[PDB]
RNA sequence: AUACGUUAAGUGGAAAAGGAUGUGGAGUUGCUUAGACAACCAGGAUGUUGGCUUAGAAGCAGCCACCAUUUAAAGAGUGCG
């Protein structure tokens, strides 16, 4: 019936520093994150076991206590499982392929596109089709998945350019 | 559309509102009434308006309910002539409106379709409305 | 919450009397899979077959408390408990093992139920 | 579309105030509206 | 898995039949023989029948009986039902007679026993307007 | 300054019909550890589109008698089709 209350098992290896104030310092061979932390949480380490308590029944407490736990969440299992979001480009001529760390792009633009990655995120090209952005980051891939988006908005007559795998874009009919 | 078929004097004095209804507070002739929180003049058109709004969306139903009939004239001077130099010519009629009076009634339909019929009445009566029913202790 | 009693008191009668029933998993229970074992139903006997799947551990397992002290094992997740009337049983632990096989709904590996003070294995 | 009295149209819309500001949702474009 | 309701006395020209079981791979020539042969008890009447498709093109069939309630009409020995069912009772039909028609649909009819089968009929006899007695 | 509160927009320091999961109090009521709202995994009715119809349109041209059974459950129909 409630977000923050619920218990965070870690499966390990995950050590979580508890430095103030506040700063957590996940740690693990993924990768290191460090979430802002504003005094009035509170934040506790129980063995293998993240925990988060509300200092008060107040509404605005209420709002702030169930995104501390989904975030300390989102940082475990991107310091372990990772993430990574699909991106299913549609169309004839369309392609993808890399330069390096850059990703250059055959949109249907005359003008060639090109997106570079920050640090800590990769993008393999598995096919033309597929696009795969790694990252430990759920924040930052789902940033660079709507940077990539940006590059070219779907079209509701047809299915053109990025498109999440799977969702329906509106169906439209022609004349 | 509602005009009396005689009246003793062809003007009258607008008057001064004030105070809680003389009567008709209660509604009982209808299930269901919208009551007037302050008052303000209603023109005849304006309730004309109300009628025609509910005889579709109803559809097949009980009759309307209608507890104001208009009798107190509102004059109206032709436009761009100088003040005074007599008084002006009734253009219409308009219905005295007393706070928590019952502006309207009706019964035998559904109450879903009441809660709509109450409602597009509201909006063309400038006067705030609120939702009533019958009382019975009783 | 009277019309819950109707659902536990008419349940009882019927383990009162009964003498034989299977462990059936509701996992991706289609309608033309259950209109299969209806039929057999209909070969069987008629109404007094029970489908209910009232399988709550709040519910089911309180008729069982008087009987049957088999099911506080069977009773997490997802169950659909069957009930016979007369009947000498045969065909009716036999008849749903053949249709798991054949797709149609997950078996549970056959959980099993009262019989004598045992459970798994389908004779 | 802009209105004063903004109200949902199909079941499908939903109120949400942003910035100050109410506005209806739904997942046909159409239904979505604004006040102020 | 496509039903079509195909004549009992005939079954040969495209334009019934043809493409629309020609795309499924089905072999035309094979089955039309089928058709002809257990359908020749009931000659002369539109019997519907269902079409499983095995991914081996191997297919097994099975009849229908003809549309309910038309017999309901025979029955009541009136052409035509009222356009307003109870409001009109222009026709009637006893119970005993029902019998004699609920069981011409038991194969068709998916229901349990011979009593709930009269009550099956018993709300399409309602839809034309027909009395119950 | 003291004490109990309220307000977040600069309202205070500019109006209205109307609109809104803004927030603080009060009351009434449905369901609810013989199980609630969220879900996530299950299935969707059987004769049947059923009568009257429009070329045909079967959950749906629309007007309705809108029936009873299979039952853990489902309207001969909530909806996008």
């Amino acid at each position: 019936s409630r977000v923050g209350k619920k218990l965070l098992e870690i499966p390990s290896d995950v050590t979580v520093t508890l430095n103030d104030n506040n700063t957590v310092a996940v740690k693990g061979p993924k990768g290191e994150l460090t979430r802002t932390f504003h005094p009035d949480m509170e934040i506790k380490v129980e063995d293998n076991v993240l925990t988060v308590a509300r200092p008060s029944d107040q509404k605005e407490h209420r709002a702030l206590h169930g995104t501390t736990r989904s975030l300390l969440g989102n940082m475990v299992e991107g310091v372990s499982k990772g993430f990574e979001r699909g991106l299913e480009l549609v169309g004839v001529g369309y392609r993808a392929s890399k330069s390096g760390n850059k990703l250059v792009l055959n949109v249907g633009y005359s003008h060639p596109v090109e997106i570079v990655p920050e640090e800590g995120i990769e993008i393999e090209v598995p096919s033309q089709t597929k696009v795969v952005v790694k990252g430990t980051d759920k924040e930052r891939v789902g940033a660079i998945a709507a940077n990539i988006r940006a590059v070219r908005s779907p079209e509701p007559y047809k299915g053109k350019g990025i498109r999440y795998e799977g969702e329906v874009v509106r169906r439209k009919e022609g004349k | 559309m509602l005009l009396p078929k005689r009246v003793k004097y062809r003007r009258e004095h607008r008057g001064k509102m004030r105070g809680r209804a003389k009567g008709g507070t209660e509604v009982h002739f209808g299930e269901f009434g919208i009551q007037a929180l302050e008052a303000s003049w209603i023109t005849n058109r304006q309730i004309e308006a109300a009628r025609i709004a509910m005889t579709r969306y109803m559809k097949r139903g009980g009759k309307v309910w209608i507890k104001i009939f208009p009798s107190k004239p509102y004059t109206a001077k032709p436009l761009e002539v100088r003040m005074g130099s007599g008084k002006g010519a009734p253009e219409g009629w308009v219905a005295v409106v007393k706070p928590g009076k019952v502006l309207f009634e009706i019964s035998g339909v559904s109450e879903e379709v009441a809660r709509e019929a109450l409602r597009l009445a509201s909006h063309k009566l400038p006067i705030k409305t609120k939702f009533v029913k019958r009382e019975e202790i009783g | 919450a009277i019309e819950t009693k109707k659902v536990v008191v008419e349940e009882i009668a019927s383990k009162l009397k009964e003498s034989k029933s299977t462990i059936i998993v509701d996992y991706r229970g289609l309608n033309v899979s259950e209109v299969t074992e209806l039929r057999k139903q209909l070969r069987e006997a008629n109404v007094e077959f029970k489908v209910y799947k009232n399988t709550m551990t709040r519910r089911a397992v309180e008729q069982a408390e008087l009987n049957g002290l088999n099911d506080f094992l069977t009773g997490p997740n997802a169950i659909a408990f069957s009930t016979e009337d007369v009947v000498a049983p045969a065909k009716v632990l036999n008849d749903f093992a053949k249709n798991h096989e054949a797709l149609e709904i997950k078996a549970g590996v056959i959980e099993g139920k009262v019989s004598t003070v045992e459970e798994v294995k389908a004779l | 579309k802009v209105r004063p009295s903004v109200k949902p149209i199909c079941e499908k819309c939903k109120v949400i105030r942003r910035k100050g500001k109410v506005m209806v949702i739904c997942e046909n474009p159409k239904h979505k509206q604004k006040q102020g | 898995v496509v039903k079509l309701q195909i004549p009992a006395g005939k079954a040969n020209p495209a334009p019934p039949v043809g493409p629309a079981l020609g795309q499924a791979g089905v072999n035309i020539m094979g089955f039309c023989k089928e058709f002809n042969a257990r359908t020749a008890d009931q000659a002369g009447l539109i019997i519907p029948v269902e079409i499983s498709v095995y991914e081996d093109r191997s297919f097994t069939f099975i009849t229908k009986t003809p549309p309910a309630a038309v017999l309901l009409k025979k029955a009541a020995g009136i052409e035509s039902g009222s356009g307003e069912p109870n409001r009109n009772k222009v026709a009637t039909v006893k119970r005993d007679k029902v019998r004699e028609i609920a069981e011409t649909k038991m194969p068709d009819l998916n229901a349990a026993d011979v009593e709930a089968a009269m009550r099956m009929v018993e709300g399409t006899a309602r839809s034309m307007g027909i009395v119950i007695e």
